[PDB]
């Protein structure tokens, strides 16, 4: 339960992923 | 396939002789796309080529407004990686507008903001006409992304261009500040709260407060700082009854979790009936229940379920933690 509480996110993990994927 | 590999891995390169080789031969397009639907245009911009991207605009005619599957344009790619060169041809000879959003509603301010490129914000905010106050899909804010960041000389930046956002929430409810302490940044959020009046008191939408995020995300120095200058209790519970405490151990924050010992936290019960030694055993955190149990957690309180905190590292396989905790009730 709460370990699996993920921290708040300003953007969706797909975008996460692009942006992440640019270096 | 073998076209494709060559352009992109060309316009990362600043190969412009091959893009020349390529465009002679019919090989460079719209659709010549990777699997993200990025174009070679993107690919230059996020390396900072602007040679091969202003050829791959201006003589090979591929779009510079052209968008990846997520909507980022190679502005967006430009501001993301803080390549200010490419970025700003791209806004003023290639056409591209300085509010152009990708899916998510970011614009190249939210992104220079977010990898943290302060020389592309200030340029942006006090050249480019970027607007400070534009709110993404999530309600997040240019200052949100500078905070998480820990970029300090941004979020001065924007801070002093639209001061309105110090203490605005996205639509879960966080604050700059509780990003900033959910991230770790300790001089970012002394500046919050210390010259910015950031309210330390505004959670997010299910009850935690900044000093949750922080002993969540294990961040000591943030936690340590706001309960003893900035008037935070570590006794606030979330909407489940939570405290720091069971935040802390459930992601085996050890250090956190002492900290919080040493100074006096109690060891409580949520609404669910679980105290922090119950987190910490659920999730196989060992040296947390070592610390919660010398420190004198209830070994035997049960839960809601009536299961103790042992009974719970059993269920879940942390045969570690349950032989621990049962050796020690014994004593």
């Amino acid at each position: 339960r709460r370990r699996c509480q993920q921290p708040k996110m300003l953007s969706s993990p797909e975008d996460t992923m692009y942006y992440n994927q640019l270096n | 396939a073998m076209a494709l590999e060559q352009a992109l891995q060309a316009a990362r390169r600043g190969d412009l002789d091959v893009l020349r080789s390529l465009h002679a031969a019919g090989l460079l397009g719209p659709s010549l796309r990777d699997s993200l639907d990025a174009l070679p245009v993107h690919h230059a911009a996020r390396s900072g080529k602007l040679h091969c991207l202003r050829y791959l605009v201006e003589e090979v005619a591929l779009p510079a407004v052209s968008r990846a599957r997520n909507g980022a344009t190679p502005a967006h790619d430009a501001a993301a990686t803080g390549y200010l060169s490419c970025l700003q041809w791209l806004l003023t000879q290639g056409g591209c507008r300085v509010q152009e959003k990708d899916n998510s509603g970011a614009t190249v301010l939210h992104l220079a903001a977010r990898f943290g490129h302060p020389d592309v914000v200030k340029w942006l905010l006090y050249q480019g006409g970027a607007n400070s106050a534009i709110t993404t899909d999530t309600g997040a804010l240019p200052i949100h992304y500078a905070a998480a960041k820990g970029d300090l000389p941004s979020l001065k930046l924007l801070v002093g261009h639209y001061p309105e956002g110090v203490n605005a929430q996205t639509n879960n409810g966080a604050t700059p500040l509780y990003l900033a302490c959910q991230e770790g940044h300790l001089e970012v959020t002394k500046y919050l709260v210390q010259e910015c009046s950031a309210d330390p008191h505004l959670r997010a939408q299910d009850g935690m407060t900044p000093l949750h995020a922080a002993a969540q995300m294990g961040h000591n120095p943030v936690l340590v700082w706001l309960v003893s200058f900035a008037d935070v209790s570590f006794s606030e519970q979330d909407h489940d009854g939570a405290t720091a405490m069971h935040f802390a151990a459930s992601r085996g924050h050890t250090k956190v979790l002492s900290w919080l010992l040493l100074h006096g936290a109690e060891i409580s019960q949520d609404l669910w009936g679980g105290t922090p030694l119950h987190d910490a055993a659920e999730n196989g955190e060992l040296e947390c229940c070592q610390i919660l149990a010398v420190n004198g957690a209830g070994l035997d309180v049960r839960d809601h379920d009536g299961y103790t905190a042992a009974d719970l590292a059993e269920f879940n396989g942390h045969t570690h933690c349950s032989r621990y905790l049962r050796t020690v009730q014994t004593l």
